[PDB]
């Protein structure tokens, strides 16, 4: 096997793009090697399968519906193949400037049972999903709110592992600055309070995130004050970003 | 002074 | 903006070695497909229409054309135009098609119909060239390069006059990080396109993506066929082109400052068309890899929960053109108007002087232009000017002030004493 | 009877002072207040404030509920900003406290005749953004006030309540099975009852989506959408005289089958309304005529006389 297709996959190397002249030929079979092979090597299949997509990128474009149905069929949360399925995913979207939205409700009834299911201590599979969830950026618009309830419930929970707390935390953030949570605000900075109070190893995380949305919502953000700060003053906790950006908003000067 | 056509 | 240049980089659909693109990226320009002619109309119709989608936007322009621009039709076209508009802005358009793609110099490769003809002219010339004020439409698959190229050799001319620039207008099709994707339902010339058309653009555009059963039995061949002049009311064409510019005028009004906004979209028609156009575009452009670039301190416009209308009006409107096309059947004038007046009426029934001012004023200000709601805008100006002195001096602000002096010159003597009582009170 | 005129004037001059001074008291004042037959405004506005300083679920229920009729006795403009900023306030408090029902309290306190203070979208942002909230009944109230707001405000809220159709219907066919998904059905239920204007233009996708759940097999979903199907036949009277054949085969197999099947009662009411409002009253006992087995056996089998 690995002497055959990485052979070829180097070849699709060295010819980059003008290997397209060859996938009509090799690629139809390829994918059908990858739903019969044994699932171990199918694993090492589905990676040099990101390796051509990062090669080529839209000149795929016409067997996304196969690669992403693939993926779907074999997606059992096991640590190796989720993996891999994260790495297709956000080759997929790299490879899809504009695309991937018609493809991603095809993927979230299969991420909403990964959240809610696994309770590894901060196990990659939710992990680096997060982080793939943080990579699709604008393509969030019209979906957040399927997606949005299982991670808050991540680190609302008490007991929540540190990786699974700053994940969802950090996720947030940099969500926040491409993406308007206005509409999200309550549901995202109601369960980040109740944890403000839980322990220490949050205090700066969470609320660096709150600044961020602290920056969107400015005057909406006096619907949040007398929650955030009340329990941010439980403890010891500061941040220069939340704490210039509140000063702002309640004196009215933005700028 | 207007951008648009008017009823005039 | 006196005269206007159409620079035609076209290497007869000859595309650049630098790409290598799917099958289904044989993109028309103008609404024709080069690929199916030869030179001699493949670079002739799309100059065509060009002249008429531009002459659809002022007719007066001094229209200069350039096809295969080599060395001395550029300084020569661009001589031209700086001697005519020598303190007034030029309007100069871009599409960077054919062989290599546009790069920071400025070169251009239609020299003599080769990958290696090309020819290394500089930003810096033009820029030097056009020492009037400028305007620039950057229709090009790395458009944000090109945009970041002239921005950094337009301040390079400044620097060198301080040790045109500050008086530009640019927009582009995408941002220097960002190639246009291969897209096939897009035309090649997309941001020509979506700034020429942008009724069925976007109507298509969400058509195509916005995936909802909402208005059943709408096509793409529908709106291909809509009837309408883009003024006469009585096809979607007309009302839409109406809802659209006072959704984006109110939009921008509410968003926009006024130091910008009073002078794109007052003190000239085609950068007030380009302005409400990009804007649209602009959400339509954002949900792809394809980030939009503008030279003005513009905030983001499409953010603004009144665009969610717009959709409405799209949604009642192709509601009914399945057999406003294929029946015949008159256009039902839509409940927008209506629906936004009662909002305007809600926001004085609050009775409260310093809320917010009423984001309708624009819309009040384009309802103005036609009898059968201008008498109920006129009515619910006639209560709104009543409040605090404010409600006076913004009326001037928005720009109700001309329309209603305007209308002041009516012989509708029925309707004079009403226009009189408001203008009276505008005036204070 | 007699002393009250002295009582509670009485009453007042210690509990004025009570609401001046201290949480313990504070509240008490509050709901003696309200719940008694006095005739304080500007204290109940401060003390608004002071009854919050307390860990009591029923401390807070009440006394919010307390402060919201106290701070309407008369309503007038300064009533209504009065009561706008308590109200706001105590729905600040709400997302403070993650209790369910002090937030339903607060919402529902929300009196009718300031429905004009709503009107504005500087005001029904706030309700838009308590539809943003993850219990159902909160969504409930806010959908039901919003829809009522519809008489007034379209050029505000048709965007709004076509984004929540689009939301929730991408919710039901993409958020998988679970309570969530009974919630969403009452929630499409509730917006259907509460906006017959834009369902009634929308008539023919919401009965597909709605349809093809029941034909896809789920006991409540399943409930919840036939509830939801008679409630648009209600609204929508003869527009779904053509579907009345595929609703009623429907309808009937379930019926047949109630025996597997919870709220049986829910599949007979809704034939009932299905042909009292489309005018399909006497076809179906030719074009199915074993209903008039049924609708007799099930006054010899059900035990259930409601």
């Amino acid at each position: 096997h690995t002497m055959v297709v990485q052979a070829i996959t180097f070849i699709f190397k060295s010819l980059g793009l003008k290997c397209v002249q060859f996938l009509p030929q090799v690629m139809p079979t390829f994918l059908n090697v990858i739903r019969v092979c044994d699932g171990a090597i199918r694993e090492f299949l589905f990676q040099q399968l990101g390796m051509l997509v990062s090669f080529v990128k839209s000149h795929i474009r016409p067997y996304m519906d196969e690669i992403v149905t693939l993926m779907r069929e074999f997606w059992v949360m096991n640590t190796s193949i989720q993996s891999t399925i994260i790495l297709l995913i956000e080759q997929i979207v790299v490879a899809l400037g504009g695309e991937f939205k018609l493809y991603l409700p095809q993927l979230i009834p299969h991420m909403l049972r990964v959240f809610m299911h696994d309770n590894s201590p901060g196990r990659i599979v939710s992990i680096k999903l997060l982080a793939a969830i943080q990579l699709f950026g604008a393509n969030l618009d019209d979906y957040l709110h399927l997606l949005l309830p299982p991670i808050v419930k991540l680190f609302d929970a008490p007991e929540a592992p540190l990786p699974s707390r700053k994940a969802a935390l950090e996720t947030v953030d940099r969500l926040t600055e491409s993406l308007d949570f206005t509409d999200y605000a309550s549901r995202i900075i109601h369960p980040i309070v109740r944890t403000l109070d839980q322990s220490p190893e949050l205090r700066s995380t969470a609320m660096d995130t709150l600044s961020s949305l602290v920056f969107q919502l400015g005057k909406k953000y006096q619907i949040f004050i007398p929650m955030v700060n009340k329990v941010l003053v439980r403890h010891r906790i500061n941040h220069q970003r939340y704490d210039v950006l509140i000063c702002r908003i309640v004196k009215g000067y933005t700028l | 002074e207007s951008q648009f056509e008017m009823d005039i | 903006t006196v005269s206007v240049a159409l620079v035609l980089c076209l290497n007869v659909g000859v595309d650049p070695p630098d790409v290598v693109k799917t099958t289904p990226c044989a993109r028309l320009e103008c609404w024709i497909d080069p690929l199916s002619m030869g030179p001699q109309k493949a670079l002739e119709t799309i100059g065509a229409n060009l002249q008429k989608q531009y002459e659809n936007w002022q007719p007066r322009a001094r229209y200069k054309q350039s096809l295969d621009p080599t060395v001395d039709e550029v300084k020569k076209l661009c001589t031209s135009l700086r001697r005519n508009a020598k303190e007034e802005r030029v309007l100069f358009h871009y599409n960077g098609h054919g062989v290599p793609r546009p790069t920071v110099n400025g070169e251009v490769w239609v020299f003599n119909k080769n990958y290696t003809q090309y020819i290394p002219l500089s930003i810096y010339d033009l820029q030097t060239w056009m020492g009037s004020p400028s305007i620039f439409v950057y229709d090009c698959s790395n458009a944000g390069l090109i945009v970041k190229s002239f921005k950094q050799f337009a301040l390079q001319r400044e620097q060198e006059l301080e040790v045109s620039m500050k008086n530009c207008i640019q927009l582009a099709a995408c941002e220097a990080t960002e190639l246009l994707p291969m897209i096939p339902d897009l035309p090649a010339d997309l941001f020509t396109s979506c700034l020429t058309t942008p009724i069925k653009i976007a109507l298509r555009w969400f058509c195509m993506q916005k995936c909802v059963s909402l208005v059943p039995g709408v096509t793409l061949d529908l709106i291909e066929k809509i009837p309408g002049r883009l003024n006469d009311r009585r096809t979607p064409l007309g009302e839409l082109n109406w809802i659209f510019t006072a959704i984006t005028d109110t939009i921008a009004w509410n968003v926009l400052p006024r130091d910008l906004f009073q002078k794109l979209f007052r003190q000239d028609l085609l950068v007030a068309s380009l302005f409400r156009n990009f804007l649209l575009a602009e959400r339509i452009m954002r949900s792809y890899n394809c980030t939009p670039v503008s030279s003005p301190r513009l905030p983001p416009t499409y953010m603004h929960a009144m665009w969610q209308a717009w959709d409405l009006a799209v949604d009642i409107c192709l509601s009914q053109l399945p057999t406003i096309i294929e029946e015949g059947t008159a256009f039902r004038h839509s409940p927008f108007f209506a629906e936004q007046l009662t909002a305007f009426q809600v926001w004085l029934t609050m009775g409260v002087e310093n809320r917010n001012p009423p984001e309708q004023l624009p819309i009040v200000l384009q309802v103005l232009l036609s009898q059968v709601h201008r008498l109920r805008a006129l009515d619910l100006l006639g209560r709104f000017l009543d409040l605090g002195p404010w409600a006076v001096s913004l009326a001037l602000s928005v720009g109700i002030f001309p329309y209603v002096l305007k209308l002041l010159q009516s012989s509708a003597r029925e309707l004079r004493p009403l226009l009189v009582f408001i203008w009276a009170k505008i005036l204070a | 009877p007699q002393l009250k005129k002295d009582i509670q004037d009485g009453l007042l001059k210690m509990l004025s002072l009570v609401l001046m001074h201290d949480v313990g008291s504070i509240t008490l004042a509050l709901r003696t207040l309200g719940s008694f037959e006095f005739e304080l405004t500007q204290f109940v506005r401060h003390c608004a404030d002071h009854f919050l300083n307390s860990e009591h679920k029923e401390i807070r229920m009440e006394a919010a509920r307390t402060c919201s009729r106290l701070l309407t006795p008369s309503v007038s403009q300064t009533a209504v900003q009065v009561v706008a900023d308590v109200l706001s306030k105590l729905l600040v408090v709400g997302i403070t406290d993650p209790d369910p029902d002090i937030r339903y309290c607060v919402l529902a306190s929300l009196d009718e005749r300031f429905d004009a203070h709503l009107a504005q979208a500087e005001n029904l942002q706030a309700l838009f953004v308590a539809l943003n909230d993850q219990v159902f009944e909160i969504r409930e109230l806010a959908i039901c006030t919003v829809g009522r707001l519809s008489s007034m405000n379209p050029a505000f809220v048709m965007p709004f309540l076509r984004k929540m159709l689009i939301q929730i219907l991408t919710e039901l066919e993409h958020s998988g099975i679970g309570r969530i998904k009974e919630q969403s059905a009452r929630m499409l239920g509730h917006l259907v009852s509460n906006a017959p204007r834009l369902i009634r233009p929308y008539m023919e996708p919401i009965l597909k989506a709605l349809i093809l759940k029941l034909k896809d097999p789920n006991p409540g979903v399943i409930n919840n959408v036939l509830a939801t199907i008679g409630e648009l036949a209600q609204v929508s009277g003869l527009e779904m005289r053509k579907w009345v054949d595929e609703l009623f085969i429907i309808i009937m197999d379930m019926l047949q089958d109630s025996s597997l099947l919870a709220k049986r009662q829910v599949a007979l009411w809704t034939l009932g309304q299905l042909v009292a409002s489309t005018g399909y009253v006497v076809e179906p006992y030719r074009k199915y005529p074993t209903l008039l087995e049924v609708l007799l056996n099930f006054l010899k089998t059900e035990q259930n006389q409601g």
